[PDB]
RNA sequence: CUGCGUCAGAUUAAAACACUGAACUGACAAUUAACAGCCCAAUAUCUACAAUCAACCAACAAGUCAUUAUUACCCUCACUGUCAACCCAACACAGGCAUGCUCAUAAGGAAAGGUUAAAAAAAGUAAAAGGAACUCGGCAAAUCUUACCCCGCCUGUUUACCAAAAACAUCACCUCUAGCAUCACCAGUAUUAGAGGCACCGCCUGCUGGCUCCACGAGGGUUCAGCUGUCUCUUACUUUUAACCAGUG
RNA sequence: CUAAGAACAGCUAAAAGAGCACACCCGUCUAUGUAGCAAAAUAGUGGGAAGAUUUAUAGGUAGAGGCGACAAACCUACCGAGC
RNA sequence: GCUAAACCUAGCCCCAAACCCACUCCACCUUACUACCAGACAACCUUAGCCAAACCAUUUACCCAAAUAAAGUAUAGGCGAUAG
C-alpha cells in the first residue's frame, strides 16, 4: 500500500501538527491491531520529554515558568507550556502546577541531598529517596519513556554505587544511573481513571471501535490445554 | 435490496484501475497487456 | 504548423519563426444569427487563437480585434453494416470579430 | 459499461481530467501563481509572410509545356552544382589546403548556428 | 535524545556503489551511454550539473552564509505577525518607557465641550456599528475580515466631518500600505521593527509635545521591570540575514512626513490568528516607538543622546468591538542603557464600542427578546477615539 | 438561467449591446446645468491631487518590487481610494451633504432585472415562452450613498430623437453567457441602510481593458467604448437597485426619476457620466406601451495628467480635476 | 457523448398510431469565457489561545482556515470543459441517483384507445340491529385506548433477496498479557496498550454466585374500555381488471 | 478503514447516543405482484431522524486471503470459501 | 403458392522448404497514444495438483538435441501400481 507516515516532520515547533489517524492498519493495509477507528480529529502536540535540554548559546542548569497547564488528545494526562530564555515547549504537566509557575531543570549531582519541588527536573543523584518521581529515562540523553501517564508516579527506593532502583507503577523495580534526569512528583489528571464513560457512543469519540461479536471459547487458560500424560491420560474424565 | 446496478462510472477509478499506467506498474500486468496483443485485440485497457 | 516539433525556448532565446505554414482555414457560413463584424472559420485543433490572429493579419492583412474558438465534437453514432461506429472527425470553430468596424 | 474503443479526448472525465487534457495545439507560455497565465511572445510562432506583388509564378501550370523527366537531389548532385566549381579554379591555382575547407562553405559544427540542420531547431 | 521524523519518511539511502567502481585500473561499463536504466549494467556516477543560465521560474539562492548581508550577530525583527509572550511588560522593556494608565488630559480636554461634539453623535455611531455588521454585505452575518476595517475607516470619515469647525483637519491624510524602519541596540541586542498594514495617519505639523519638561526628567527614577527566565527577545524573529537601515517609509520631500496616529487592525476570521489584547497593545507600542524612531533619527542625525523636542505619535488598535489608545511619545533615543530619560506611554486598554451585536432577532417561544442591532453601545469609547483625532488641530 | 452582464466587458461594441438590455439613450456630453437662482480654492484641490497621485508613484517606499500586473492594484487602486476620501474633506464645506454621507470602499453592487422574451430552441420545454433575465454583479471602486435623492437632469416625459440600438441576434453573441445563480437587488447596502439613493460612483478599469494593451489587439475605436459600456451597466444597475429600495419594480415603474454619477478612470485618463432611470418596466408585458427610456449622458475620455517623472506631475489638467469636484459638488434640492 | 435542431428519404415499427410521417436512415447545422479547470523561484525561519450570530455563559469529543528574513523576478489573458428529452438497472424499466434554490409553483406534466357495466379478482366508500360471537392470534379495518407477565438494562447492530430477535454490540465490572520507541500498537509508556468474559447501576455472596429495579422494545403472551363488515350475514356503489371492437403481440 | 467535505424544517424541551415530527436512512406488519414496473418492487401502516447518524469524492485491505457491533455476514444480482 | 429450398467459392488444415517481422511525418510508461524541469523504485528463488494405485499417506510416463537395434533388457519401486 501506499502508505506514508505523517510524523515526517523533522523541527521542533509547539504548533499543533496535524496528523491522520491509521485505523488499526500497518503500512501493507492489512489490520494489525483491532478495534481502531474513527473518533474526533486530533492534531498532535510536540512533547519535549528531555527536560534538561539547554539552549543552543546557554549550557548548565536553567528555569522555565509555565505559560499554560492546557488539554491533550494525544494522552492521558495534561500538558503545560513554558517557556526558558527564548523558547517555548510542551512538557509533561504535574499535579499542581499552574500558570504563572516556575520550574528548575538542572544536572548538577550536589553532595547532599536539595528540597525537591514538584515539576522540578533534576537527576536520579541529588533526590530525597523515597520521593514520588515521573518522566523516567532509561540512560542519560535517552528521554523520559516510563511513568508518562496520567497519576502515575515512581518510588526512589535506593541509591547505591551511582544507580538507583525506581519502583515502576506495575510494583516492578528497575535499575538506572543516578544521572538520569527525572521529574519531582506525580503526573497531572490524578482522577482521570475516576472517569465514567457513560455511553457506548462516547468509546467511539475517542477512536475505539466494538469488540468482535465473536464468543470466543478460547483464552489464557481455557483456550490452552494442558496435554494429559499417558499415565494421567486415564484420570481425566470419569462419567457421573 | 435490488441489484443489477453494482456498477457506478467513474472515470478517475476507471483509468487508475485498468488504466495503461497501472497494467505496466507490475509485472503480471504487463503479460496481461502481452496476452492481449497475442490474442489481437483491439482495446489492450482503459 | 502542425505535426512538427517545436523547437524549445529557454529565456533569452531567438524568437520562433515559420515560414512555411501547413495550417489551411476554411470560411464558413454560420448556422445561427451572428453580428455583422462576427467571421466564422474552420480550423485546425493545433491552431490557436493567437496563431489565428497572426495568420489573417500577416497573410490575408485583415485586422482582427478578437478572436473566440471553440470544439465541435464529431458524432460517433453511425454505424456501418458491421455494426461498427463510424467517427465524424471533430473540427475545431472559429469567430473572428472585425476590428475599425 | 464505459466506451473502452473510443478516442479518449478532453470532453471526458471530471472537471480536473477536461482542463489537463489538451487538443494538440502548442503551448505558448506558463501559469503563475494565483493562475495567471504569462504568455511569452518568443515562444508564439511569427509567420514570416513574403511580399506576392509582381509575383511570376501562379498556383497551377499551363498544359503547354515540355513533360521533363523528374531528378531527385542528391547530395552528390549538390556537391558538384555549388562547391566543385569553387574547389576547381582553387585547385588550378595551386593554393588549397585542408584547413580552408571552412572557407568553401563547410561548417565544422552546428553550434552558435541560428540554423542548425542537426539536430534541427526550426520550424518547416 | 528522541529524535523528530522516522526514518521511513526520510529519504533513502542511496544504493551502494556496484563494486567495478572499488577495483583500480578498471573502467566500468555503464549504462550511461544507452541513455536509459538497465539492471544488468553499472550505475554510472553522474558529476554535478549546472543550468548554464539564469532562469526565474527554476531559482536556486546561494547558501544562507553566502549572502552579501550576512552578519554573525543576529538582529530581532518585530513585525506585524509577532506575538509577544508578555505583551505590554515585553514591550516597555525593548522601548525603555514607562506605562502611564489613561490618556492625558491635554487630549481628552478637546472633546470635554460639547462644542466639538458631532451633531447626533451617538446615532451616527450606531449607524456606522450597524452598517459594518449588519447592512455592510448580502451575506447575513458579514465575517470579521470585512466589517473590522469598514467599521474604522467611517469612523475615521465621521470625525474627518469635522473639518467645519476646524479647518486644521484639511492638513492631514490617511496612507494606506505604509511601511517602515527602525533600529536600535538594548543591552548589546540589535532589534529591528519593520511595520506595516493598517493605517498611517500623517500630518504636516508634528504632534506637540505632552509631557512637561520636568515630568521627562522624573522618568529617571522609574525602573523597567523585569520577566526572568524569559528572554526580553522572545518571539521575536531572529534573522542573520539583514540590513541595518533606517526609513521613515517616504521620501524626501513628502507633504506629509510627520505621523499623527497608527490604525492597526486584527482583522482575522479565526480567534487563533486574533492577536490577544495585551499582544495587540504591544505591538501598538513597538509600532508607535518604531514610527517615532524613525522621525528622531531622521530629523536628529543616528547620534544617540536625549531629544531636544520629543516626539508624539499615537496609536488606535482595534479588533472591531475592542479599541486600545495609546500616545507614544519618545524622549530619548539613547536606549542601550536602563537608566536615564525614559520615554512616556499613555494606552487605554480594553474600551468597548458596544459589548455584542445581534445580525438576527433572537426569537424564543415566539417572542422576540432581542431585536436587532448593538447591545451595550458605549458613547464614551467613540469620544476617546475622537479626541486623538482632534489632536493637533483644536 | 439568466445572463451575466459585466459592466467592465471586453466585448466588441458591448455598449451598443447594453443599451438594448437597459433601455438607454447615449448622449454625448454632460446634462445641461440648470438655470436656477464661499470661496472654492483651486490651488488648494490641485496640490492635494498631485500630492496623493506622487504618493503611489514616487513617494511610497515598497518593500518588494511592484511588477506590471500588479501597478492597477497597488499603485492606481489606492490612488482612486486616498483621492476620493480627501476630496470630500475638502468639499464638505462647499457641500453640507457629503458630511452625513455613506462612503464605501469596493462594495458589490447588484440588480435584477427582466427584459425580451425567447423561444427555447431545444429540448423538451422547446416552444415554449421563457423571459430573458440579467444579472449584474459590479463591484465599483468607491461609491458615495447619500439619505437624499439628487435632482433630475430632464425631466421624467422628456424624450430624445435618437433611437435605441436593437440586436438583430442573440444576447450569447455579445458573447453573454449564462448561469444561474442567486438573484440579488443591492445598491452597497442592505434596505434598512438609510443612505439609499446613490451619489457618485468610481470605478478602475482592469488591467486586462488597458488602453495599452487594446492598441496591440487593433481596439482603438473600443477604448471609448469600454468606458460607456461600463458607465451605462454599472449606473443602471445602480439607479435600478435604488428604485427596487423605494418599492418601484415592472408593474410599478417609478414615478420620479433616479439619477446618480459615475466617474471612469484607468489611473491616468478619466471620463465622466451621468445617468437617469426615467423607467424600470422593460419586461415585454410593460415595455410593448411605455414611452419613456433611460438617458445616459457620457465625456470623452481625458488624461489627468501627461507624464510623472520623480516629484514632478508633467501636464497636470485642471479641468479634469475641476470636473471631479463638481460631481461632488452636487447636492439635492432643498427644502422651503 | 450528439441521443425528438433543420432538410430530405425506395423511408417506415418506437412494444398502438403516424401523411407534416418520427425518439428510423442520410446530410447539414451547433455548445464562442467573464463561470469552471489547468496554479506558485530558492533556502532557511515562523504558526499555545476552536467552532457555534462569538458577545454572554457552559463545555469536551479539543477542533475546518496566519508568516518573516535574504536572494531571484516587472514577460502578460493561452489552453480545455460548455448540446440534448441525458446517468446506473439487458428496455423510452412504478427502481437507484450528491448538492443549491422553489416548499407550491412563475416550473413541469396527463390516470381514461373506444364500448359495455357479467362472474371471479384488486383497491376504495357506505351500512340496519349486534360489537370480536371471526380467527392459531383484534391479522386487516375502525378508534385514538387501560392494566400486567416473560425476555433483553437502555440508543445502537445483523442473516442485501423468506429469520430485526430473547441474538450481537453497549457503558459498568472482571480476567489475562506486556517495563518499551523511529512505518501498526505510537510519534504512545501500567490512571497505558492488547487479548478476552460478562452486560449498566443497586443489593447480596465467594476469598465467584443469586435477586431487585428506572425507563426502554415494529420482542413474546394476557387484559379493561372503546372501536369497527373480522363475524352472525352479507349487501350497495365507484375505480382497475374484466368482456366485446380496433392496433401491436 | 484513511483523507478532506456536506446534510439534518418546525415544535416541546434542554447544553440529552431526549420526545413529537419533514427531508433523509431503514424495512415491522398486511395486501398487491410472482416471466412482475422490479433476477426483491409497489401502496398503506411502521423504526430512527444532533447522532455508535446519513451521505458525495478519492485512497487502502484480495481468495492458503480480506473484512466482520459472529449473521458462518459480506468481498460486482449461485461465497461453508470470489471470478 | 407462400415461407422457403438449392449453389462454389472465400478461405482453411496437414506436410515440405527456408531461420521471420517491425524508422513517412506527429503522439505514445502522466489519466498510454499528453511538445517543454533535481530523479535515485529496480530484474533472477524447486512448481503444484488433478489423475493412477479401484481409498490414500511413499510413489505415478511428460521431446532435450541420431531414426533403428540392444530393450521394455540391466535396474528402480507401499519390490504394489508402475517407472526405466
Ligand atoms: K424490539
Ligand atoms: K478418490
Ligand atoms: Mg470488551
Ligand atoms: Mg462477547
Ligand atoms: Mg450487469
Ligand atoms: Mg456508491
Ligand atoms: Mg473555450
Ligand atoms: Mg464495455
Ligand atoms: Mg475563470
Ligand atoms: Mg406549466
Ligand atoms: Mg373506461
Ligand atoms: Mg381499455
Ligand atoms: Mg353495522
Ligand atoms: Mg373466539
Ligand atoms: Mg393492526
Ligand atoms: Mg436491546
Ligand atoms: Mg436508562
Ligand atoms: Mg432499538
Ligand atoms: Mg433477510
Ligand atoms: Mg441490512
Ligand atoms: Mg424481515
Ligand atoms: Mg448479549
Ligand atoms: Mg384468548
Ligand atoms: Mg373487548
Ligand atoms: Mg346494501
Ligand atoms: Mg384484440
Ligand atoms: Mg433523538
Ligand atoms: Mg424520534
Ligand atoms: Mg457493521
Ligand atoms: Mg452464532
Ligand atoms: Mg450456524
Ligand atoms: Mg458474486
Ligand atoms: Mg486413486
Ligand atoms: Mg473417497
Amino acid at each position: 500500500a501506499n502508505f506514508v507516515s505523517w510524523k515526517s516532520r523533522t523541527k521542533y515547533t509547539i504548533t499543533p501538527v496535524k496528523m491522520r489517524k491509521s485505523g488499526g492498519r500497518d503500512h501493507t493495509g492489512r489490520i494489525r491491531v483491532h478495534g481502531i477507528g474513527g473518533g474526533h480529529k486530533q492534531r498532535y502536540r510536540m512533547i519535549d520529554f528531555l527536560r534538561f535540554r539547554p539552549e543552543e548559546t546557554k549550557s548548565g542548569p536553567f528555569e522555565e515558568k509555565v505559560i499554560q497547564v492546557r488539554y491533550d488528545p494525544c494522552r492521558s494526562a495534561d500538558i503545560a507550556l513554558v517557556a526558558g530564555g527564548s523558547r517555548k515547549r510542551w512538557i509533561i504537566a504535574t499535579e499542581n502546577m499552574q500558570a504563572g509557575d516556575t520550574i528548575l531543570n538542572s544536572n548538577h549531582i550536589g553532595r547532599m541531598a536539595v528540597a525537591a519541588r514538584e515539576g522540578d527536573a533534576h537527576p536520579l543523584g541529588a533526590l530525597p529517596v523515597g520521593t514520588l518521581i515521573n518522566n523516567v529515562e532509561s540512560e542519560p540523553g535517552r528521554g523520559a519513556q516510563y511513568i508518562r501517564a496520567a497519576g502515575t508516579c515512581g518510588v526512589l527506593l535506593r541509591k547505591v554505587n551511582g544507580t538507583a532502583i525506581i519502583q515502576l507503577p506495575s510494583k516492578r523495580q528497575m535499575q538506572v544511573l543516578e544521572t538520569c534526569v527525572a521529574t519531582v512528583g506525580r503526573v497531572s489528571n490524578v482522577d482521570h481513571n475516576k472517569r465514567v464513560i457513560g455511553k457506548a457512543g462516547r468509546n467511539r469519540w475517542l477512536g475505539k471501535r466494538p469488540n468482535s461479536g465473536r464468543w470466543h471459547r478460547k483464552g489464557g487458560w481455557a483456550g490452552r490445554k494442558i496435554r494429559p500424560l499417558p499415565p494421567m491420560k486415564s484420570y481425566v474424565k470419569l462419567p457421573s | 435490496k435490488a441489484r443489477g446496478n453494482e456498477y457506478q462510472p467513474s472515470n478517475i477509478k476507471r483509468k487508475n484501475k485498468h488504466g495503461w499506467v497501472r497494467r505496466l506498474s507490475t509485472p503480471a500486468g504487463v503479460q496481461v497487456i502481452l496476452r492481449r496483443m497475442l490474442k489481437g485485440r483491439k482495446s489492450l485497457s482503459h | 504548423a502542425r505535426n512538427v516539433v517545436y523547437p524549445l525556448y529557454r529565456l533569452g532565446g531567438p524568437q520562433l519563426r515559420v515560414f512555411r505554414t501547413n495550417f489551411f482555414i476554411q470560411l464558413v457560413r454560420p448556422g445561427v444569427a451572428q453580428p455583422e463584424d462576427t467571421v466564422q472559420f474552420r480550423i485546425p485543433m493545433e491552431m490557436t487563437r493567437v496563431d489565428l490572429r497572426n495568420y489573417l493579419e500577416g497573410i490575408y492583412n485583415v485586422p482582427v480585434a478578437a478572436v473566440r474558438t471553440r470544439v465541435q465534437h464529431g458524432s460517433n453514432k453511425r454505424r456501418d453494416h458491421r455494426n461498427v461506429r463510424i467517427k465524424k472527425p471533430d473540427y475545431k470553430v472559429a469567430y473572428v470579430q472585425l476590428a475599425h468596424g | 459499461g464505459a466506451d473502452r474503443m473510443s478516442k479518449w479526448t478532453s470532453k471526458r472525465g471530471p472537471r480536473s481530467f477536461r482542463g489537463r487534457k489538451g487538443r494538440g495545439a502548442k503551448g505558448i507560455g506558463f501559469l503563475t501563481s494565483g493562475w495567471r497565465f504569462v504568455q511569452i511572445k518568443e515562444m508564439v510562432p511569427e509567420f514570416v509572410v513574403p511580399d506576392l506583388t509582381g509575383f511570376k509564378l501562379k498556383p497551377y501550370v499551363s498544359y503547354l509545356a515540355p513533360e521533363s523527366e523528374e531528378t531527385p537531389l542528391t547530395a552528390a548532385q549538390l556537391f558538384s552544382e555549388a562547391v566543385a566549381p569553387a574547389i576547381e579554379k582553387d585547385f588550378k591555382d595551386g593554393t588549397f589546403d585542408p584547413d580552408n575547407l571552412e572557407k568553401y562553405g563547410f561548417e565544422p559544427t552546428q553550434e552558435g548556428k541560428l540554423f542548425q540542420l542537426y539536430p534541427r531547431n526550426f520550424l518547416r | 535524545a528522541y529524535e523528530w521524523g522516522v526514518r521511513s519518511t526520510r529519504k533513502s539511502e542511496p544504493p551502494p556503489l556496484d563494486r567495478v567502481y572499488e577495483i583500480p585500473g578498471l573502467e566500468p561499463i555503464t549504462f550511461a551511454g544507452k541513455m536509459h536504466f538497465v539492471p544488468w549494467l553499472a550505475r554510472p556516477i553522474f558529476p554535478p550539473w549546472d543550468r548554464g543560465y539564469k532562469d526565474p521560474r527554476f531559482y536556486r539562492s546561494p547558501p544562507l552564509h553566502e549572502h552579501p548581508l550576512y552578519k554573525d550577530q543576529a538582529c530581532y525583527i518585530f513585525h506585524h505577525r509577532c506575538r509577544l509572550l508578555e505583551g505590554v511588560k515585553q514591550a516597555l522593556w525593548l522601548t525603555k518607557t514607562k506605562l502611564i494608565e489613561g490618556l492625558p488630559e491635554k487630549v481628552l480636554s478637546l472633546v470635554d465641550d460639547p462644542r466639538n461634539h458631532i451633531e447626533n453623535q451617538d446615532e451616527c455611531v450606531l449607524n456606522v456599528i450597524s452598517h459594518a455588521r449588519l447592512w455592510q454585505t448580502t451575506e447575513e452575518i458579514p465575517k470579521r475580515e470585512t466589517y473590522c476595517p469598514v467599521i474604522v475607516d467611517n469612523l475615521i470619515q465621521l470625525c474627518k466631518s469635522q473639518i467645519l469647525k476646524h479647518p486644521s483637519l484639511a492638513r492631514r491624510i490617511c496612507v494606506q500600505n505604509s511601511t517602515f524602519s527602525a533600529t536600535w541596540n538594548r543591552e548589546s541586542l540589535l532589534l529591528q521593527v519593520r511595520g506595516s498594514g493598517g493605517a498611517r495617519l500623517s500630518t504636516k505639523d508634528p504632534l506637540p509635545t505632552i509631557a512637561s519638561r520636568e515630568e521627562i526628567e522624573a522618568t529617571k527614577n522609574h525602573v523597567l521591570e523585569t520577566f526572568y527566565p524569559i528572554s526580553p527577545i522572545i518571539d521575536l524573529h531572529e534573522c542573520n540575514i539583514y540590513d541595518v537601515k533606517n526609513d521613515t517609509g517616504f521620501q524626501e520631500g513628502y507633504p506629509y512626513p510627520y505621523p499623527h496616529t497608527l490604525y492597526l487592525l486584527d482583522k482575522a476570521n479565526l480567534r487563533p490568528h486574533r492577536l490577544q489584547p495585551d499582544q495587540l497593545r504591544a505591538k501598538m507600542i513597538l509600532f508607535a516607538f518604531g514610527s517615532a524612531l524613525a522621525q528622531a533619527r531622521l530629523l536628529y542625525g543616528n547620534d544617540a543622546k536625549v531629544l531636544e523636542q520629543p516626539v508624539v505619535v499615537q496609536s488606535v488598535g482595534t479588533d472591531g468591538r475592542v479599541f486600545h489608545f495609546l500616545v507614544f511619545q519618545l524622549n530619548t533615543t539613547d536606549l542601550d542603557c536602563n537608566e536615564g530619560v525614559k520615554n512616556l506611554a499613555w494606552v487605554d486598554s480594553d474600551q468597548l464600542l458596544y459589548q455584542h451585536f445581534w445580525c438576527l432577532p433572537v426569537i424564543k417561544k415566539r417572542v422576540v427578546v432581542e431585536p436587532v442591532g448593538p447591545v451595550g453601545f458605549k458613547p464614551e469609547t467613540f469620544r476617546k477615539f475622537l479626541a486623538l483625532y482632534l489632536h493637533g488641530a483644536a | 438561467m439568466k445572463y451575466m452582464v459585466y459592466p467592465q466587458t471586453f466585448a466588441l461594441n458591448a455598449d451598443r449591446w447594453y443599451q438594448y438590455f437597459t433601455k438607454t439613450v447615449f448622449l454625448s456630453g454632460l446634462p445641461p446645468p440648470p438655470a436656477e437662482p464661499p470661496a472654492l480654492d483651486l490651488a488648494a484641490l490641485r496640490a492635494v491631487a498631485c500630492d496623493c497621485l506622487l504618493q503611489e508613484h514616487f513617494y511610497l517606499r515598497r518593500r518588494r518590487r511592484v511588477h506590471r500586473y500588479e501597478e492597477s492594484e497597488v499603485i492606481s487602486l489606492p490612488f482612486l481610494d486616498q483621492l476620493v476620501s480627501t476630496l470630500v474633506g475638502l468639499l464638505s464645506p462647499h457641500n453640507p451633504a457629503l458630511a452625513a454621507a455613506a462612503l464605501d470602499y469596493r462594495c458589490p453592487v447588484h440588480f435584477y432585472w427582466v427584459r425580451g422574451e425567447e423561444i427555447i430552441p431545444r429540448g423538451h420545454r422547446r416552444g415554449r415562452i421563457d423571459d430573458l433575465r440579467y444579472q449584474i454583479d459590479d463591484k465599483p471602486n468607491n461609491q458615495i450613498r447619500i439619505s437624499k435623492q439628487l435632482a433630475e437632469f430632464v425631466p421624467l416625459d422628456y424624450s430624445v430623437p435618437i433611437e435605441i440600438p436593437t440586436i438583430k441576434c442573440k444576447p450569447d453573441k455579445l458573447p453573454l453567457f449564462k448561469r444561474q445563480y442567486e438573484n440579488h437587488i443591492f445598491v452597497g447596502s442592505k434596505t434598512a441602510d438609510p443612505c439609499c439613493y446613490g451619489h457618485t460612483q468610481f470605478h478602475l478599469l482592469p488591467d486586462k481593458l488597458r488602453r495599452e494593451r487594446l492598441l496591440r489587439q487593433n481596439c482603438a475605436d473600443q477604448i471609448e467604448v469600454v468606458f460607456r459600456a461600463n458607465a451605462i451597466a454599472s449606473l443602471f444597475a445602480w439607479t435600478g437597485a435604488q428604485a427596487m429600495y423605494q418599492g418601484f419594480w415592472s408593474e410599478a415603474d417609478v414615478t420620479r426619476p433616479f439619477v446618480s454619477q459615475a466617474v471612469i478612470t484607468d489611473g491616468k485618463y478619466f471620463s465622466f457620466f451621468c445617468y437617469q432611470l426615467n423607467t424600470l418596466a422593460l419586461t415585454t408585458q410593460a415595455d410593448q406601451n411605455n414611452p419613456r427610456k433611460n438617458i445616459c449622458w457620457g465625456t470623452q475620455s481625458k488624461p489627468l495628467y501627461e507624464t510623472i517623472e520623480d516629484n514632478d506631475v508633467k501636464g497636470f489638467n485642471d479641468d479634469v480635476l475641476l470636473q471631479i469636484v463638481h460631481f461632488l459638488l452636487n447636492r439635492p434640492k432643498e427644502e422651503k
